[PDB]
């Protein structure tokens, strides 16, 4: 019933601006106050801003008061957040929430969120390298192979196996931030040694912000 | 403003066990506090509002209680769907609405030794001027594990990055990846590369080695 | 029509001293708090107990509005539980407070070249002020064993002190106008409401 769909996240370089929207459905929008709350990956939950019903004396938070601007539109059932002069520490997943209560205010319904990455780095596709299975092919001994997805920006990258046909035993590690400002990630998979001769193993790496779709085949080790 | 402190910051419990998380406020906020559940990647969900009121749809196994400055959320019977982080948030002195740091509930299981594999840098990346040696620890418990890199028996430091997965949905095990990055030339100046794993499920540290 | 006299309290020409804070009662009208906190900078709006987002859709029995002038750093003391010179010997808020606090910088109004010294504050008192207690006594504070005898000197001081509001002051010492709304929900036909 109650649905909140966010939109507008993406890449921002420091100093610029970006507008986010939140479309609501399933309730009388003009009777509830709205909230914008961000979550930085690694940190916890942080409240950002709130707007009354219809739009009135909007309440902000410090380190945001003069930078961001929250507004709404009861006609389109939409809530807007205009971030200006975005800094590096504003990189987060943003959620829109509803108000409720006689007095008091709690967030009873949330949205899925939207990612905003603020950095001076440049949007770059990733380099995919194979992590080949060991040539010591025993009888059972589950062997491991995978793909190293290095030097990309920004998050996220989606990694599948055999065009999404291999799920069992797959572990895609969370991306790590390198000193150069680009992201790195590793996706591994454990398979029976028996399969090494028979099964073609291909990792499919998708990076939408740079529009880089790579199908890299991981094969057994030569001589 | 008001600072909220959760306790503990993390915990490990089994299925059906009663779990208890406490939230402390810097000043009295009566009963104006609420609880939220958040799974990795997904959005938060409301559980308890105004200290001790159950939100519709939430199962009755959850129960909040408190008065004054110290509140407590209890799960009478823990379930596998409850592996998530729990936040307490006060709504007495607003704005700003202040959240807690989070209490991650972890599902406990049996000690499992990690499967250790080593991956040398591929020639494709070796041509690009950078060498990345990967060490994979597959399916282990608990999460505590020491990974040490050795280049010609010399302990490495400050040139490796670790990535740990969340608890697996199926077997509740962890997986870790340690990436050691060197330049191409500096990689060619050595022969033996070894990954040493120290874990509770292992009687002795296990070493995976390879020569260039 | 029948809107509460919020304009004559906030936009009032001359505010009262913090030691003699001015209380204006609000009853038998409809309240529209959307003409109060005009965002801006350095302006603080903290609601303790009742959330602000529902103030326009709540009914109360009475709304008292206290008004005074302090400095920048003493704005945080106007809150339930806090301690300090202002919170102890001038204006005290109860622990069960259920209202809001608005404050805004008024350097262009309460400051003038040479200094506006018309605003006073109590510095000493024999004991802390109870919540919502007003003390306008100009009796000499006695910090020593000898009776001051209407005059001050050794271990005898005056309880009132001038602020000294200059337009060239720092933000921490610039004059701030503060209005505290206390919402009372007794047992009678609730007069003050909102849209
Ligand atoms: C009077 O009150 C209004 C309320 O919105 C405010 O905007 C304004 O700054 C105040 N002062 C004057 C001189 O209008």
């Amino acid at each position: 019933e109650v649905q909140l769909v966010e939109s507008g996240g993406g890449v921002v370089q420091p100093g610029r601006s970006l507008r986010l929207s939140c479309a609501a459905s399933g309730f009388t929008f003009s009777s509830y106050g709205m909230h914008w709350v961000r979550q930085a990956p690694g940190k916890g939950l942080e409240w950002v801003a709130v707007i009354w019903y219809d739009g009135s004396n909007k309440h902000y938070a410090d380190s945001v008061k003069g930078r961001f601007t929250i507004s709404r539109d009861n006609s389109k059932n939409t809530l807007y957040l205009q971030m200006n002069s975005l800094r590096a520490e504003d990189t987060a997943v943003y959620y829109c929430a509803r108000d409720e209560g006689t007095m008091t205010t709690y967030f009873d319904y949330w949205g899925q969120g939207t990612l905003v990455t603020v950095s001076s780095a440049s949007t770059k596709g990733p380099s995919v390298f194979p992590l080949a299975p060991s040539s010591k092919s025993t009888s059972g001994g589950t062997a491991a192979l995978g793909c190293l997805v290095k030097d990309y920006f920004p998050e996220p990258v989606t990694v599948s196996w055999n065009s999404g046909a291999l799920t069992s035993g797959v572990h895609t590690f969370p991306a790590v931030l390198q000193s150069s400002g680009l992201y790195s990630l590793s996706s591994v998979v454990t398979v029976p040694s028996s399969s090494l001769g028979t099964q073609t193993y291909i990792c499919n790496v998708n990076h939408k912000p740079s529009n880089t779709k790579v199908d890299k085949k991981v094969e057994p080790k030569s001589c | 403003e008001i600072v909220l402190t959760q306790s503990p910051s993390s915990l490990s419990a089994s299925v059906g066990d009663r779990v208890t998380i406490t939230c402390r406020a810097s000043q009295s906020i009566s009963s104006y506090l609420n609880w939220y559940q958040q799974k990795p990647g997904k959005a938060p969900k409301l559980l308890i509002y105004d200290a001790s009121s159950l939100q519709s749809g939430v199962p009755s196994r959850f129960s909040g209680s408190g008065s004054g400055t110290d509140f407590t959320l209890t799960i009478s019977s823990l379930q596998p769907e409850d592996f998530a982080t729990y936040y307490c948030q006060q709504s007495y002195s607003t704005p700003p609405w202040t959240f807690g740091q989070g209490t991650k509930v972890e599902i406990k299981r049996t000690v499992a030794a990690p499967s250790v594999f080593i991956f040398p840098p591929s020639d494709e990346q070796l041509k690009s001027g950078t060498a990345s040696v990967v060490c994979l620890l597959n399916n282990f418990y608990p999460r505590e594990a020491k990974v040490q890199w050795k280049v010609d028996n010399a302990l490495q430091s400050g040139n490796s990055q670790e990535s740990v997965t969340e608890q697996d949905s199926k077997d509740s095990t962890y997986s870790l990846s340690s990436t050691l990055t060197l330049s191409k030339a500096d990689y060619e100046k050595h022969k033996v590369y070894a990954c040493e794993v120290t874990h509770q499920g292992l009687s002795s540290p296990v070493t995976k080695s390879f020569n260039r | 029509t029948n809107l509460c006299p919020f304009g004559e309290v906030f936009n009032a020409t001359r505010f009262a001293s913090v030691y003699a804070w001015n209380r204006k009662r609000i009853s038998n009208c409809v309240a529209d708090y959307s003409v109060l906190y005009n965002s801006a900078s350095f302006s603080t709006f903290k609601c303790y107990g009742v959330s602000p987002t529902k103030l326009n859709d709540l009914c109360f029995t009475n709304v008292y509005a206290d008004s005074f002038v302090i400095r920048g750093d003493e704005v945080r003391q106007i809150a339930p539980g806090q301690t300090g010179k202002i919170a102890d010997y001038n204006y005290k808020l109860p622990d069960d407070f259920t209202g809001c606090v608005i404050a805004w910088n008024s350097n262009n109004l309460d400051s003038k070249v040479g200094g506006n010294y018309n605003y006073l504050y109590r510095l000493f008192r024999k004991s802390n002020l109870k919540p919502f207690e007003r003390d306008i006594s100009t009796e000499i504070y006695q910090a020593g064993s000898t009776p001051c005898n209407g005059v001050e000197g050794f271990n005898c001081y005056f309880p009132l002190q001038s602020y000294g509001f200059q337009p060239t002051n720092g933000v921490g010492y610039q004059p701030y106008r503060v209005v505290v709304l206390s919402f009372e929900l007794l047992h009678a036909p609730a007069t003050v409401c909102g849209p």
